[PDB]
């Protein structure tokens, strides 16, 4: 339906850490409430294979550390 | 080979018209769809729509309903795209795909880039980056060519004709005053040069101009 | 018309590892008869035209390495490489095709991360053919260096100059996966006669010292 | 199908 009265196309930048310890970059771009959506799927996504995942949020939300379990 | 020629860069004030060719060749021009997508500077790939290439009827998406128009010459295995009263917003560039009954694009042309402005179409001036008179030993030495003052883009810019390919850094143009200004550098093994001789090669479509500098040392 | 949403919106990983990446259709693309999905991955690299990658949504095109593979079905569509290298550094789209208009999602770009790297900076004074128009550009090159975050500062007899600066970037390298910037510093031939020393300084996380690079006009 | 050159899976149909 999209606003076309008030705004943000955000920018999440999300830090994908695995069990196994290798880190990789990822960002989020939309409102708050999409980009936020998306993080959250894709860490879904990702935990189909990598384990069951938590975070840390900042910046508002701005920023995400998602951490997989492994296994 | 397979192969989608696609006519050069064209520069279009606001209000003209402008036709752009896409060449088959390879395979029979008419036995498969041609589509045709665009993609504004930065942007991302966007479908216009298709034109039969046997019955030669086109199809627009709805966005692209109006101004654009898709037409044939079957003898000639060759696609057209024609867009009428231009836009600044048109600036783009406009690639031609041959799509097949798999739904999906098998060959691309390298694009047709169209800018809609009114500024006076202006040659580059191509300056030799030779080293400054000093600095002993670098194993390595690093040349450049500075391309400035040119309208519109693009430029292409090769080393030795296109022999000397890695080491190059060619930098994407930027837009100041109506005028546009790009870099390059090449960075060679110091025993090739002066030994050897390296050139600048930069052509600019729009005025039709070639210049090859050759880097002297100061 | 059918929605594409691609995400991340853009990924970096390091040489070697797997990256998975999504789309997400309005719709399902799964057509009852054919039992296909009409959904495609193309790559495009810069200044390049696209190059598909997989169609019916899984289907490997011929000449494409294995490391690529497309799942997926109905709404959900993933693309993985599975050992990722520099020459995939790129911007990948989903499109669907199986109700016009074909539609693409907004791509989704694939860096390298690598060590890091240090700015090599050159300086070159104006051309002298640039001189005998009564123009003066100054070029200072900071190529090859990791991660892509810059900073230049222009000199001229030791104070700052910001007026006259123009800045270029360019895209991750094929090769090492590092990156280069371009700034030109520009002024009337007669300004540059005024002066002596003209010099650029780079601040890259890599160093807390600016590299620093310049010559003096007294001496060419 | 009364076509050649198709756009849309949806039309489609098995070979057969």
């Amino acid at each position: 339906k999209t606003p076309e009265e008030p705004k943000e196309e955000v920018t999440i930048k999300v830090n994908l850490i695995f069990a196994d310890g290798k880190i990789q970059t990822a960002e989020f771009k939309g409102t708050f409430e999409e980009a936020t959506a998306e993080a959250y799927r894709y860490a879904d996504l990702l935990a189909k294979v990598n384990g069951e995942w938590t975070a840390d949020l900042e910046d508002g939300g701005n920023c995400m550390n998602i951490k997989f379990a492994g296994k | 080979q397979i192969q989608l020629v696609q006519s050069g860069p064209e520069l279009k004030k606001p209000g003209e018209t402008v036709k752009i060719s896409c060449k088959a060749s390879g395979y029979t021009f008419t036995d498969f769809s041609m589509h045709w997508v665009n993609q504004a500077p930065g942007k991302g790939l966007n479908w216009m729509g298709w034109v039969n290439t046997e019955t030669g009827e086109p199809t627009y998406a709805d966005d692209f309903k109006g101004r654009f128009a898709f037409s044939l010459e079957t003898s000639a295995s060759t696609a057209y795209l024609q867009i009428n009263s231009l836009k600044n917003e048109d600036t783009a560039t406009y690639f031609c795909a041959r799509f097949l009954l798999r739904q999906y694009f098998d060959v691309w042309g390298a694009g047709t880039t169209v800018t809609v402005s009114s500024a006076k179409t202006t040659p580059p001036s191509v300056y030799p980056l030779a080293p400054g008179s000093a600095a002993q030993t670098n194993s390595m030495v690093t040349l450049g060519c500075l391309v400035k003052g040119y309208f519109p883009e693009p430029v292409t810019v090769t080393w030795n004709s296109g022999s000397l390919s890695s080491g190059v850094h060619t930098f994407p143009a930027v837009l100041q005053s109506d005028l546009y200004t790009l870099s390059s550098s090449v960075t060679v093994p110091s025993s090739t040069w002066p030994s050897e001789t390296v050139t600048c090669n930069v052509a600019h479509p729009a005025s039709s101009t070639k210049v090859d500098k050759k880097i002297v040392p100061r | 018309d059918i929605v594409m949403s691609q995400s991340p919106s853009s990924l970096a990983v390091s040489a070697g590892e797997k990256v998975t990446m999504s789309c997400k259709s309005s719709q399902s693309l799964l057509n009852s008869r054919t039992r296909k999905n009409y959904l495609a991955w193309y790559q495009q690299k810069p200044g390049q035209s696209p190059k598909v990658l997989i169609y019916w949504a899984s289907t490997r095109e011929s000449g494409v390495p294995d490391r690529f593979t497309g799942r997926g079905s109905g709404t959900d569509f993933t693309l993985t490489i599975s050992s990722v290298q520099a020459e995939d550094q790129a911007v990948y789209y989903c499109k669907q095709a199986y109700i016009p208009p074909l539609t693409f999602g907004a791509g989704t770009k694939l860096e390298l991360k690598r060590a890091d790297a240090a700015p090599t900076v050159s300086i070159f004074p104006p051309s002298s053919e640039q001189l005998t128009s009564g123009g003066a550009s100054v070029v200072c090159f900071l190529n090859n260096f990791y991660p892509k975050d810059i900073n230049v500062k222009w000199k001229i007899d030791g104070s700052e100059r910001q007026n006259g600066v123009l800045n270029s970037w360019t895209d991750q390298d094929s090769k090492d996966s590092t990156y280069s910037m371009s700034s030109t510093l520009t002024l009337t031939k007669d300004e540059y006669e005024r002066h002596n020393s003209y010099t650029c300084e780079a601040t890259h996380k890599t160093s807390t010292s600016p590299i620093v690079k310049s010559f003096n006009r007294n001496e060419c | 199908p009364g076509g050649g050159q198709i756009v849309g899976g949806v039309y489609l149909l098995p070979r057969r």
